[PDB]
């Protein structure tokens, strides 16, 4: 009872110290002053348990764990968007809007954060392939759009990138045709002119264009089409004009 | 013959429903209650003898 | 002293006979958890005590015992509303404080607040068949009978939700003269079943008008059996202290009978029929004895227990003893719930021996008992005509079986049809039963008087 | 410590014992046999011997383990077959070359040679810790949620020593606790008894959904994780195919299979069928065996291991639910646990109830049913988890009126009535809509219907279509075929396609028996839109034979929904079901005229 | 030391720590008669053992104690086949010691011989209807349901004598070419049934390949209950040691259940309901534990238990507990034996678990399940048309009901009917099912393929 409240106060103090390292989020640290006050003072565990049992420390470990799940969801959402950084005002307004919700687990926000954490966790153990490169670029664009737009505003690009990442994760390594068709449809359906310019490196876009040119190159039987399609593999950028020019040559 | 078959079809349709409706529940409930009472009534003498 | 051994939920400890019977004792274990128990037997050089919390993991020479020196009593107060806790004598979940200012005994006769006169009032629960065909009043006991196939928990939560809102319409309609109080006690129930009842009670009403009593399924039966004494002591102290009507929901009776009937073989006593103990009639009679009017003529204790059949047969001693001990009888039918009737409460086997005292005569009409008896006889005649329509149908059926089948179909599909939160009244139920009973002929309505039948003919 | 006082049958009595609890495990005799004290009367304690009692005389020493009889909770539980008492048969199958554990040998719950990579968590020195908090993690899986190392339950204090990143064994200590000076040494694995409930923050109703891969289950009721439902078995004639099809077709992160009183063929068919069959999520490196836990106990095993197998599986499912993942527990069956409890009660010498069932089966069944469920994860992280308790119901007294089957149906809030005639035709699962019922359909229909759900209107019309189709078949059989209108023929035609598509599913397929909830909701809405368009077109004046030829490709396209794959660019979204509404509206517009 | 007392079949001996668990002891009496027994229960300063020779006649102040130093075990070797022994584990052939170099315990195998895979290869039992309709694979438990009105001992002796003859045709067909053994254990049988079973088995030539276990009704119940453990331990030791398929026949289970029920009142444990003990599931599970494929994939232990009912009632706990552990059962009909069929077994009440996977390759055809499904449907349609033919009449029956009624009598008197020494295989039963199904037209069978149906029409 009191040990879970003291451990939630210490974990809330460690998560509060890991959230704001310079005291930039005064609204998030202002509500946690009652639990952060006991963490900044040298005291034993028996004084924290006896203070929590006698009403002198923070109680309601179920209700404190309910807000602690929202703070852990905000810290996991802010940590899952690495290495991109979000705005302090958008992080404070998203933390206030997420903290002002009646339920933080009965919605698509926790399932979308769990799916983004599973997609980012699946990219840690991988190898060089087109599905890992397309899923890494879609996870990077979904992380940039998730860091730019937050988790409190619905967006079609984040749902399309999450559905393309879950559909790419649901397929095996013998689905280069469906990953190439889904990558061509997702690339052609993107409203931006370049979805990999500014987030992903030039070697990943050149490796993806070289992978698509190398994939579509074995189906051709002409020397002029193989030379013209092979001459476009030296580009370091990715755009819809390269996909339309590569599709027009084949 | 058609009037006799049409006359017998109502009695067969009534007896087929009544015989299936009234048959199973009295013997099933009486057999289940008799076996349920006979089980504890048989086990009580062995429990009292073992005690 | 020290515990000699442990067998099941009872712990056999060796100690002197200086402590009295029913003395509270605490067992000190090396795991850092203290358990409370009651001394059930005292003898020379040995004693028998039953632990309320915990069933295994008690060492012989690694544990110790301590004598508190106080009798078994639960502190009852007037601040039990708006507090969440469990019934073990103290808050197990570390919720609200169970401390109070008055001490009441749990032996069954603390002050003897039982009424010595026949009560006369009209209890409204929102059900037309339960209010009209049951004849409930203040201080009347009515048990809810369910099975394993039908939703007895949703029917009890819907009946409690309709009874919680039907009481203010009767209090504004001059059917009572005091405040209403709820007593919720769960024993052997899951958290998902209690969360639906707490969500239905919070949605239909508030969280301060009822009491929080939760029992976990991973605890012993002795800890769950102690919840009815604290709930009856809190309902009797709250109903006697403030002069308010207390409505207690006892769910489930199968767990309370499964605790005392559960520990009946590991002791030296001989059990009864069906493996139950021979003192279950005094155990259920001790909880059923604390019902009726309160002292002052302004109090009352209503008991609405929820019983679940564990075999689906009438040969169980818990439904016959619980229905015979209680003043009412409410039976639920799975066939009515399967057809789409909500709530599927059958009025055919429902019969109470206190319909005259349960029927009101100062806040309602006097024809409610005769209209309820004629509607019950016409409902039983419509059920026998429905069985005749099941057997023959259109080969031996007369005009009386067709009129009784049409009145049983219209009364079964009109009176037993309702929602989950709407409430009704006895005045509207009397005109609704008179409208369905108006289709019967004058030759078949000879059981009623001609003066009352001629006014509504 | 103790001495063997007497040995009569499977239960052995030992005298000269003190400081022994009601669940402490000890080794009697010089062979070190596994046993547990069931009861204690006076100074002598009565212990039940799980192993063979042959070759044990009075006078041998009895050495207790010094703690309660429990299992180890750590890395390496998945991808291993063990008994109900935490005895790995896979480790003894390599060295000893046997199926079960022999007499005189006892293996631990966790091996001493398998090592896992220990990763540091979000904690540090000086911060307070408690039970259930995120103390670390171990990378063992890549297709599901990893088994993160948590703190020990019922223990707290300050983290004085934190282990660094690296590979270490489970026997070596890597964690230290600071409380009252030197508290104790901690390791990767944790000890906890199986007869005690696992700690948690708070339990609530089932409102968290999860993938299951059941078209009839998601079509009949709302799919969720954390509910309690009972279904009838077949004694190995279709129950193991439904359990293996439910565990293999389910897309959960963890799986818990517990065999209490099986014959042994279903455990070998499920264990050998688990690694040979791939998962629906395209898993690799043992996706079906590594993602699930194997607990199989035969009918010839001890009753203590068969009764404690549900406690060990409920403890592992409680640890997997406390880790922050949704796991589905498949148990078969409660009749073997009640028969093992009646055999242990008759072997111990107590007074049982009628039908051989004691009074502890109701409290143990209520604690076992209340122990599993969906709730918030305990600890400082406050994660979300779910535990779906699916236990089979079999007869134990020669009829359905026994106290085990009738008592188990009262505690459970969900009921699924399987059909033997549908299971005899090689069709599974086939749940009857009349005997079926669920209490969590309101909260699941409102929570799933909050964003954009259509499961309640399609499920009510789907169950009412089969319920009206049964009365239409009984009236067509009783009265005749030329006595019904076009509405009964359209309702029977929709009930034949809905029962043939959902009730006529196969358990041996991979992509023809598994689909998402959106494909089942769109498939039920496509049949409900065709039934409503057929009723509206027939209400405006039209022939049944003319409307049947007026449908055309809509009936074959709606009937052919059980043979197409759900992958068309996404796992849930399908454009072919979206085009069937416009094509069914265009055919319904010309069908009316 | 000296004998403490004697009450019934239990003997009270003075022993503290001398006798071990299952250790054999020898009682030295001064009357010139020595008796040996097994320690059934060991306690402190006392011993309760049942002697296998006699049940009385021991002194209480003149007996002596002797330690044999050898526990109760059965010697398993390659010379046990072709000889008759007693139920306690001693030979009765009047010859030298047939003890082998392997000693195994009778309380379970210590090598873990439990199977971990489903059985694929089928085993032949010498019955066409028992092989086709309810055929079991290697390592499957299929019991034979009998009663007190048919020759269950002659049915088990016919299955034991008919077994071991299809192995040469199956080995010639490129199927099961390994060595086959048979385990014969008799409990509660008379001397005429054992001499008729040995004389009947010696004529066909199957007595040399099988083992003879003789257990009479006048012997102790401990020898009759310990008699199947020697046959299951010898079948498991021979199946695991040599990698050969061994099929054991245990008859009868009613005598073992009566011997276990008689010993339930001698021990301190109380029996269950119906007079039988409550631990019969562990006793039947201990004998049923030795069953399944052996380690190696080259041997298996098959068990065919025989259960006899008093009146064919399923209210006893032996049929529910015995049928619940086994994967199906074959019931013998009493009307088929009275009609003249031998063996009178019905395929409608019987059931087989995993019948679509209990057929191997190279010894059985693939159309056995398809022909058995159409034969079972034609047998059920003939069984319904036989009872419906008397009520309907000879001029009001269906056209298919007459051919199904003639196919029920022809298939019952052609497929079910067979001699006591007539061996059959899967090809003979498949050819007989195709010959019996040839009377029906091609439009009446849809449970078979058109190539196999048109090829073997």
């Amino acid at each position: 009872y009191h040990s879970q409240v003291v451990g939630k106060i210490g974990y809330i103090a460690r998560c509060m110290q890991t959230i704001d390292p310079e005291n930039n989020l005064k609204k998030i640290r202002e509500d946690y002053q009652d639990v952060l006050i006991w963490a900044e003072k040298n005291y034993r565990f028996e004084e924290i348990l006896e203070a929590s049992k006698s009403g002198k420390c923070p109680n309601d470990l179920d209700a404190l764990s309910r807000r602690s799940l929202i703070l852990l969801e905000l810290l996991r959402l802010v940590s899952s968007i690495s290495p991109f950084k979000m705005k302090l005002d958008l992080i404070e307004s998203q933390y206030e809007k997420m903290k002002q919700h009646v339920n933080l687990w009965k919605s698509d926000y926790h399932v979308k954060l769990n799916q983004l954490n599973q997609l980012t966790d699946y990219l840690k153990n991988a190898a060089p392939t087109p599905k890992n490169n397309f899923l890494r670029a879609m996870t990077s664009v979904l992380q940039m759009q998730i860091a730019q737009y937050g988790i409190t505003e619905d967006n079609e690009g984040i749902n399309q990138l999450f559905k393309l990442g879950l559909h790419l994760l649901a397929m095996a390594n013998e689905k280069i045709d469906e990953q190439y068709h889904l990558f061509k449809g997702y690339v052609k359906d993107q409203p931006e002119e370049s979805p990999f310019e500014g987030i992903l490196p030039a070697e990943d876009q050149k490796i993806l264009v070289k992978t698509m040119i190398d994939y579509a190159m074995p189906k051709l039987s002409s020397k002029v089409l193989q030379d013209k399609l092979s001459a476009l593999s030296s580009s370091d950028v990715l755009t819809k004009t390269l996909l339309d020019s590569i599709d027009r040559i084949v | 013959a058609f009037i006799i078959l049409d006359e017998v079809i109502k009695v067969t349709n009534r007896r087929v429903n009544a015989i299936e409706h009234v048959i199973i529940p009295r013997t099933e409930n009486t057999i289940a209650y008799i076996n349920s009472e006979l089980d504890e009534l048989d086990r009580e003498e062995f429990y009292r003898l073992k005690k | 002293n020290t515990v000699s051994g442990v067998n099941g939920p009872l712990v056999i400890l060796e100690k002197v006979k200086f402590p009295r019977y029913n003395e509270i004792v605490n067992l000190t274990l090396p795991d850092g958890t203290v358990r409370q128990g009651q001394v059930l037997e005292i003898r020379g050089d040995r004693a028998i005590v039953q632990v309320f919390e915990g069933t295994s993991g008690i060492d012989v020479k690694k544990t110790t015992v301590e004598f508190t020196g106080e009798s078994l009593r639960i502190p009852v107060s007037e601040d039990m509303l708006g507090r969440i806790f469990d019934g073990s004598g103290r808050p197990i979940d570390n919720g609200p404080k169970v401390f109070a200012e008055d001490y009441l005994d749990i032996n069954g006769s603390p002050i003897n607040p039982y009424a010595r006169i026949y009560p006369e009032e009209m209890i409204s629960t929102g059900v037309s068949a339960i209010d009209t065909m049951n004849s409930i009043a203040r201080g009347q006991k009515i048990p809810i009978f369910s099975a394993s196939g039908l939703p007895h928990n949703e029917i009890a939560a819907q009946i409690c939700r309709q009874a919680g809102l039907v009481r203010p319409t009767k209090d504004v309609h001059d059917g009572h003269e005091e405040n209403f109080s709820i007593v919720f006690a769960a024993m052997g129930v899951n958290l998902e079943t209690a969360r639906f009842f707490k969500q239905d009670f919070e949605e239909n009403g508030s969280l301060e008008r009822t009491s929080l009593f939760l029992n976990l399924a991973n605890d012993p039966t002795i800890e769950r059996i102690i919840t009815p004494r604290l709930a009856l002591t809190t309902a009797e102290y709250l109903a006697y202290q403030t002069e308010r009507h207390v409505l207690t929901i006892l769910t489930d009776m199968s767990s309370y009978a499964d605790a005392l009937r559960e520990v009946s073989a590991a002791r030296e006593e001989v059990p009864g029929r069906r493996g139950y103990p021979g003192y279950m009639y005094t155990d259920l009679s001790t909880i059923y004895e604390r019902a009726g009017r309160v002292e002052g003529r302004n109090g009352s204790i209503t008991q609405i227990p929820i019983l679940t059949m564990p075999n689906d047969d009438i040969t169980h001693p818990i439904p016959d003893l619980t229905g015979y001990i209680t003043e009412g009888q409410i039976f639920v039918d799975r066939q009515l719930h399967n057809k789409g009737i909500y709530p599927p409460i059958n009025v055919l086997p429902s019969l109470s021996r206190l319909m005259k005292s349960a029927i009101g005569e100062g806040m309602t009409r006097k024809d409610h008992g005769d209209v309820s008896n004629q509607l019950y006889a016409k409902y039983a005649i419509g059920k026998d005509a429905a069985a005749m329509k099941a057997v023959v149908g259109e080969e031996a059926l007369s005009i009386e079986d067709k009129l009784s089948l049409e009145f049983l179909e219209k009364f079964e599909k009109t009176f037993i049809t309702q929602g989950a939160y709407e409430d009704r009244t006895v005045f509207e139920s009397l005109d609704q039963a008179w409208s369905l009973l108006r289709i019967y002929p004058k030759e078949m309505l000879n059981r009623i008087s001609p003066k009352i039948l001629d006014e509504f003919y | 410590y103790g001495a063997i006082y007497s040995v009569s049958g499977p239960v052995v009595i030992a005298e000269n014992m003190i400081g022994c609890a009601m669940y402490e495990l000890v080794k009697v005799g010089h062979d070190n046999l596994v046993g547990e004290v069931i009861r204690i009367d006076g100074d002598k304690a009565t212990i039940q011997v799980y192993e063979e009692t042959a070759g044990l005389t009075v006078g041998d020493p009895v050495l207790r383990t010094g703690k309660p009889l429990s299992v180890e909770l750590g890395p390496g539980l998945m991808e291993t077959i063990y008994d109900g008492i935490q005895r790995p048969l896979k480790a003894i199958k390599e060295e000893s070359q046997s199926i079960y554990i022999p007499r005189g040998i006892d293996t631990p719950a966790l091996d001493r040679t398998i090592k896992w990579q220990f990763t540091p968590g979000k904690f540090q020195v000086g911060d307070h810790i408690s039970g259930g908090d995120i103390y670390g993690s171990v990378f063992e899986n890549s297709l599901i949620s990893s088994h993160k190392i948590l703190l020990p339950p019922r223990s707290r204090g300050t983290i004085t020593w934190i282990a660094p990143a690296g590979e270490y064994t489970l026997d070596e200590k890597i964690l230290e606790v600071e409380f009252d000076g030197k508290k104790s040494d901690f390791t990767l694995y944790h000890t906890w008894p199986v007869r005690v409930p696992r700690p948690v923050t708070e339990k609530l109703s089932a409102d968290y959904p999860l993938l299951t891969g059941q078209r009839v289950l998601d079509a009949l009721f709302p799919c969720v994780q954390g509910g309690t439902t009972c279904i009838p078995g077949a004694f190995g004639c279709g129950k193991t195919v439904i359990s293996q099809s439910l565990s293999k077709y389910s897309n959960s992160d963890a799986i818990i299979y517990v065999g209490c009183g099986e014959r042994g063929n279903e455990m070998a068919e499920v264990l050998m069928e688990f690694p040979e069959l791939y998962t629906e999520m395209s898993g690799t490196k043992e996706p079906i065996m590594k993602r699930t836990t194997l607990v199989a106990n035969t009918s010839n095993m001890p009753v203590a291991a068969r009764e404690a197998s549900i406690y060990t599986g409920i403890t592992l499912a409680e640890y997997f639910r406390d880790q922050g993942k949704n796991v589905s527990m498949i148990a078969d069956s409660s009749s073997r646990w009640a028969e093992a409890l009646r055999e242990i009660s008759g072997r111990l010498g107590e007074m049982p109830a009628d039908q051989g069932f004691p009074a502890y089966l109701g409290a143990k069944l209520a604690s076992f049913y209340e122990r599993a469920g969906k709730a918030v994860a305990l600890g400082s992280p406050d994660r979300t988890g779910s535990v779906s308790i699916v236990a089979a119901v079999s007869p134990a007294g020669g009829d359905f009126s026994d106290p085990v089957t009738t008592a188990t149906l009262g505690i459970t809030q969900v009921f699924w009535g399987l059909d033997k005639k549908l299971a005899q035709r090689k069709h599974f699962p086939s749940i009857n809509t009349s005997v079926s019922y669920s209490k969590y359909t309101n909260v699941l229909n409102k929570f799933y219907d909050s964003n954009y759900p259509e499961f309640p209107v399609l499920r009510d019309r789907m169950k009412e279509i089969l319920s009206n189709a049964e009365e239409l078949e009984q009236v067509v059989q009783l009265v005749g075929k030329s006595a019904l209108s076009d509405s009964d023929k359209i309702t029977l035609d929709v009930a034949t396609l809905i029962k043939e598509d959902f009730l006529q599913q196969n358990g041996y397929s991979t992509y023809d028996a598994f689909c998402p909830i959106w494909k089942t909701f769109d498939m039920m809405r496509a049949f409900i839109s065709y039934h409503d368009e057929a009723q509206k077109a027939v209400a405006n004046g039209a022939n049944w034979s003319k409307l049947a030829d007026s449908t055309g490709d809509v009936k074959h396209a709606v009937s052919s929904s059980k043979f197409f794959e759900p992958s068309r660019g996404e796992k849930e979204v399908h454009g072919e079901f979206e085009k069937l509404l416009s094509t069914m509206q265009e055919r319904f517009a010309e069908s009316t005229d």
